[PDB]
DNA sequence: CAGGATGTATATATCTGACACGTGCCTGGAGACTAGGGAGTAATCCCCTTGGCGGTTAAAACGCGGGGGACAGCGCGTACGTGCGTTTAAGCGGTGCTAGAGCTGTCTACGACCAATTGAGCGGCCTCGGCACCGGGATTCTCCA
DNA sequence: TGGAGAATCCCGGTGCCGAGGCCGCTCAATTGGTCGTAGACAGCTCTAGCACCGCTTAAACGCACGTACGCGCTGTCCCCCGCGTTTTAACCGCCAAGGGGATTACTCCCTAGTCTCCAGGCACGTGTCAGATATATACATCCTG
């Protein structure tokens, strides 16, 4: 079996969505989820399809940011493996 | 009748940056020429300099056509143009960093 | 209706700098986008410079203390060379 | 409509991860970043719909979306 | 020159607030500065709400929207119903 | 002659933001006196809020004046202002506080 | 005017760390936090310069260090 | 000798500073950088009092949030003292 | 526990400058009237939204082996906290003065406003070449040896 | 290194649809002229920013000691990674329905502009009292035992 060492696909994995620039989540489901969301402020709300293409691209950018960060900030305390504290101390750093 | 864009030696509209400030200028403000033709060049030359760092970045992936890809590479890639513009470019993707203690 | 965008002086910058080089409309929007933000900014710092200083009239003089104010560095001295040359070459027309 | 969150699925999330240059990942993470991204989702829709009902419209336009995510300095260029 | 401020109308405020707390000369100042820049965040995000909906004027209505923009969740909210309730009793006087 | 303040039951002078507004309205916009009314009311709100906080904190000191070491712990002390008040207060200090781990 | 970084004392910088809720402190803590410094106040004085500039002055006013300090989303309340 | 532990006298210190108000940077010293750093821009610059002043309130407010911030990194990797490394990943995060 | 030293907390008189108040005046708010431009409403259409059905593969989900990374524990030596003698420069107070900010007066360069004109720019249509997709050959990288 | 094997680069051929060009038309830039205005300059005043000196003393500094902490090393285990098999719903394609967004026209009403009047809000001046300061003093805490 050509059983690859636990990292090596992880590696093949990064180098790959890194030089691609499409969308990583799937679009029905996020439209749901924004319908979902904005069903809270405001019922029976019509979304115009660039409206919610435009969400995604913000969400997706905005998620890899913080992952950016948030690998930063494991970097830091000597691990590679990520951690909600991670996440928790990047965005409190970020003022958010 | 020679435009002003020919007499400033400018590419971009002097007159359509004019009305556009003297319809952004606020409570009745006055504009003069002079502001809309430094305006007009400043655009111009940020429209020459991006395109000349997107053009480079096409070249040397070996295409004839810039993409939003080669606009982020080019955007990304000076420090500059990076501090000036910190938005979020539409399938721009992103800059190919792996941090070094992950090898 | 007629919507006014920069992308024909774009295009024209274009291929005074790289003739031979073409260029994709979702890139062109971006662009357009960017050069709208950049004459937000100038145009938002030269009011607060008229207001500021209780002038009416917004001049060279205000654009160019805005792009000190806004671009940074050598792009900022690059860019007032630049609207220098062009005030000159207007004016001595 | 009904917890769709669950749809931002444990792949998508890794692929978002890989593209940061993430190499692990933890467990909990999935559910921390869907927490997060829920919140951004709010913060951003709230305001679009803000906009929207302020144009006495119904359907949420693009451009009201530019403008809600240029509220918070986080401008997206190639919608507007 | 007269230098217009907002020290006498926080000082009302404050004695319907508080009938026996005063107010230093410096606290006073800096609430002062915080009413201008809540004024002026009001201000540009009515001025940006007019200019993308092409309505030249100003009303009450984007005074709302500006104030559901700007402050945030239940301060919003009473800052709305109190806004309201001043319309309101304003047109009926 | 009585005053729009007095018509519309606020401390907060009508007239003045209404001619604020006038002279901050861009590009010859017009304005209407129920906008300077819903202003008005809104800034009176936000003043009674942060000094009722801030009077609520120096009656916690025992001391009978406002300071703007108050107007910080106020401000930092709810979280819808300290979201909406994101500037620095001149002598305001820090809110004590101390990690548990650090003890 | 030359070294004039250093009349930032180390006593300072302990004080500064302490108000800021640090316990301990590293040797080179102390230079990091001049470098830091030093380039906080060239941006600052940078923009209160132009300001002043902007405006025919050779003196800065307290008004410029306010606009610049707002400028970079640093807004300083009690001078004006 | 009342020999104190060490970071006794550090948590009195911290104590002690966080509940007062005055500046902690010399007057004299900070105004000589200003001047300093200004030759730079423009030679000749005279300083209005109310403007240095305005300056070290900005500084110390914002070293002190640096900081905040540096012991938060600190804390993240299990350490109570902070490093130059602290300083530098909060910096990275909050975009300077 | 338990005592010794202690820095911080508590109490009180001093005063002292900082806050609340009184007065001139002048400038901006209020009242009234006019013109007109912008907001409100209604009708229309058309295309842009939502909904639905068939298929079906590519992706998600679930099991399972397992090895590598997170974490706890221990030693250790090195850097930083603590205290003291001392001096070095900051802070206070005063003085001496001149550069320069700030207000006022002229007036001429300059920009707003209107009318006519025409050419630049924008919407719609057509095409062909650069880029994307599918498949194969050669090149490069990795685990196990 | 070596080999076996997977991943990827490159290379080609074909398609396909998007960019660049062409043409009607439109509406805003241009030019001319007038008229007000504001900002560039000169001038005077007087305020404070700079410089200096003297003294005091509190803080910075250098040093010595000690010990707590950062960091390296080792072991344990558990928990994500990689791969295979089942399922499932996302996406493409196509078709229906309708609703609401954009446009146009009418109306009317609400605000800018101008003039007059007056009162309230802002510089200038004054009294007095709440808090900072100095001193005395209680007390909960740290440390060493």
């Amino acid at each position: 079996p050509h059983r690859f060492r636990p990292g090596t696909v992880a590696l093949r994995e990064i180098r790959k969505y890194q030089k691609s620039t499409e969308l990583l989540i799937r679009k029905l489901p996020f439209q749901r989820l924004v319908r979902e969301i904005a069903q809270d402020f405001k019922t029976d709300l019509r979304f115009q399809s660039s409206a919610v293409a435009a969400l995604q691209e913000a969400a997706e950018a905005y998620l890899v940011g913080l992952f950016e960060d948030t690998n930063l900030c494991a970097i830091h305390a000597k691990r590679v493996t990520i951690m909600p504290k991670d996440i928790q101390l990047a965005r409190r750093i970020r003022g958010e | 009748p020679i435009t002003r864009s020919s007499r400033a030696g400018l590419q971009f509209p002097v007159g359509r940056v004019h009305r556009l400030l003297k319809t952004r200028s606020t409570a009745h403000g006055r504009v003069g020429a002079t502001a809309a033709v430094y305006t007009a060049a400043i655009l111009e030359y940020l429209t020459a300099e991006v395109l000349e760092l997107a053009g480079n970045a096409s070249k040397d992936l070996k295409v004839k056509r810039i993409s939003p890809r080669h606009l982020q590479l080019a955007i990304r890639g000076d420090e500059e143009l990076d501090t000036l513009i910190k938005g979020t470019i539409a399938g721009g993707g992103v800059i190919p960093h792996i941090h070094k203690s992950l090898i | 209706k007629n919507v006014e965008t920069y992308k024909i002086y774009i295009f024209k910058v274009l291929k005074q700098v790289h003739p031979d080089i073409g260029i994709s409309s979702k890139a062109m929007g971006i662009m357009n986008s960017f050069i709208n933000d950049i004459f937000e900014k100038l145009a938002q710092e030269s009011s607060k410079l008229a207001r500021y200083n209780k002038k009416p009239t917004i001049t060279s003089r205000e654009i160019q203390t805005a792009v000190r104010l806004v671009l940074p560095g050598e792009l900022a001295k690059h860019a007032v060379s630049e609207g220098t040359k062009a005030v000159t070459k207007f004016t001595s027309s | 409509l009904r917890d769709n969150i669950q749809g931002i699925t444990k792949p998508a999330i890794r692929r978002l991860a890989r593209r940061g240059g993430v190499k692990r990942i933890s467990g909990l993470i999935y559910e921390e970043t869907r927490g997060v991204l829920k919140i951004f989702l709010e913060n951003v829709i709230r305001d679009a719909v803000t906009y929207t009902e302020h144009a006495r419209r119904k359907t949420v336009t693009a451009m009201d979306v530019v403008y809600a995510l240029k509220r918070q300095g986080r401008t997206l260029y190639g919608f507007g």
